[PDB]
């Protein structure tokens, strides 16, 4: 349901994305919807990712603020939002199976 | 098109007392279990300032006496102990669905002890008189409550239709109001009379206060 | 250190087009969303339009046919145009930037007051407000400036070039039956300072480019 919709949205948006805006690479493990949400929350002025952020906020209802981290521990590799969505898309389709 | 409706339109609360404001949306402002509604504070002559986002999150730097609550259609903004500096108009706003919309606002005022006005009268300046007009100004300073009556008298004749009043918003420090009343006459009417008086009636005054001057100095 | 600053005409003729410019500094418009909001004097905020950093444009529904928002990333400005201006459109127009997700409007400009009228700009005459006399027993004294017969709003009034703010009351302007505004600004000071400390009101009427400094004293 919401998980298919989240995958649908990520494919829907990868058909550039947040041009000039880099996000942190996410360690995709134990239902890390919070880690994905923490990585994207630092993107400013991008209408294209709003739905994904709201959808992710549905799965992770905890307080998540821009700049402040709790879920994220692996802060080293910085990527394009397109690359991040493609990395999130690989993990999300693995959980769906 | 989400319509935001606030209640009450205005409210008056004592210093250090709890203040509560309500907001109602025409459609749900919820998406995936989160409320896309925000609260703003607007002080007189300034732009709005964000206080609360996502219905209950405090904006960084905002005092902790402010809080927000609610879901779907009904929301609340609460000030735990109203401060003199909290006088303002508060607005709710949604971004769940385009277009973004604001509520109509709620004015918050402080209820304080009665304070009589200090009254001053100012004659027209010689420079203004040269141009053919005379403005006579009466100032009622730092009073509470806002209600006050100013009666202009020229040689004891009660004036009407020739004065205009303007009032400040409640002071952010002492919670009082100030008011000016301007009596405007042509230079010809001004020079035909002697005594210019402003009589003030207020809850803080047990008897009306008159400030006056005589044209051509007295 | 993000700042927003609106610029545009103080006065637009009825039926003519209003063009407002919002200059953004400290954030690239390629990743910063800018909103336009207006506020008629004494009335509610009304959201008008927005342009996201990535280009998405949204308009108020009732005013949609009259509004055009656009941007130029080079000059870092967002432009709003509103056609067929009416006296009911007289308001302070604000531009405001979105914060991060959930995208509330966390950064506002000071706002630009736009008046829609066929009347001409007229600079004020500034007169002193000084009592005819004071009582030998009064602790507090009042002084002021009467800023008369100007158009359109606003006028700015400061005291002692902004150094004096305590006890200053600048009243809301009143529209006279002539169609011109009048405003009074007063200050109350302890009586022990007169003749010693100077009190000067600094009046600025940006629409007519009128700037006056007047030292106020009793005759």
């Amino acid at each position: 349901t919401a998980l298919r919709e989240l995958i649908e949205e990520l494919v829907n948006i990868t058909q550039p994305l947040c041009n000039g805006s880099m996000v942190w690479s996410i360690n995709l493990t134990a239902g890390m919807y919070c880690a994905a949400l923490e990585s994207l929350i630092n993107v400013s002025g991008c209408s294209a990712i709003e739905k994904t952020q709201r959808m992710l906020s549905g799965f992770c209802p905890h307080k998540v603020s821009a700049g402040q981290f709790s879920s994220l521990h692996v802060r080293d590799t910085k990527i394009e939002v397109a690359q991040f969505v493609k990395d999130l898309l690989l993990h999300l389709k693995k959980l769906f199976r | 098109d989400i319509v935001m409706t606030q209640s009450p339109d205005s409210l008056s609360v004592s210093l250090g007392e709890r203040a509560t404001i309500n907001c109602r949306a025409s459609k749900s402002v919820d998406s995936y279990g989160n409320s896309f509604m925000h609260w703003y504070q607007q002080k007189p002559g300034q732009p709005p300032k964000l206080l609360i986002y996502l219905a209950s999150n405090l904006e960084s730097g905002v005092p902790d006496r402010f809080s927000g609550s609610g879901s779907g259609t009904d929301f609340t903004l609460t000030i735990s102990s109203l401060q003199a500096e909290d006088v303002a108009v508060y607005y709710c706003q949604q971004n769940n669905e385009d277009p973004r919309t604001f509520g109509g606002g709620t004015k918050v005022e402080i209820k304080r002890t009665v304070a009589a006005p200090s009254v001053f009268i100012f004659p027209p300046s010689d420079e203004q008189l040269k141009s053919g007009t005379a403005s006579v100004v009466c100032l009622l300073n730092n009073f509470y409550p806002r209600e006050a009556k100013v009666q202009w008298k020229v040689d004891n004749a009660l004036q009407s239709g020739n004065s205009q009043e303007s009032v400040t918003e409640q002071d952010s420090k002492d919670s009082t109001y100030s008011l000016s009343s301007t009596l405007t006459l042509s230079k010809a009417d001004y020079e035909k009379h002697k005594v210019y008086a402003c009589e003030v009636t207020h809850q803080g005054l047990s008897s009306p206060v008159t400030k006056s001057f005589n044209r051509g100095e007295c | 250190q993000v700042t927003l600053r609106e610029s545009g005409p103080a006065l637009v003729k009825p039926t003519q087009t209003l063009t407002l410019t919002c200059t953004v500094s400290g954030f690239s418009l390629s990743a910063y969303s800018v909103n336009w909001i207006r506020q008629p004097p004494g009335k509610a905020l009304e959201w008008l339009a927005m342009i996201w950093g990535d280009g998405k444009i949204v308009y108020n529904s009732a005013l949609k046919s009259r509004l055009t928002i656009s941007k130029d990333t080079s000059k870092n400005q967002v432009v709003l145009t509103m056609t067929n201006m009416d006296p009911v459109d007289t308001a302070t127009y604000y531009c405001a930037g979105d914060g991060y997700y959930p995208y509330a409007m966390d950064n506002w400009g000071q706002g630009s007051l736009v008046t829609v009228s066929s009347a001409s700009t007229k600079g004020p005459s500034v007169f002193p407000l000084a009592p005819c006399s004071r009582s030998t027993s009064e602790s507090t004294a009042a002084l002021g400036c009467l800023v008369k017969d100007y158009f359109p709003e606003p006028v700015t009034v400061s005291w002692n070039s902004g150094a004096l703010t305590s006890g200053v009351h600048t009243f809301p302007a009143v529209l006279q039956s002539s169609g011109l505004y009048s405003l009074s600004s007063v200050v109350t000071v302890p009586s022990s300072s007169l003749g010693t400390k100077t009190y000067t009101c600094n009046v600025d009427h940006k629409p007519s480019n009128t700037k006056v400094d007047k030292r106020v004293e009793s005759k």
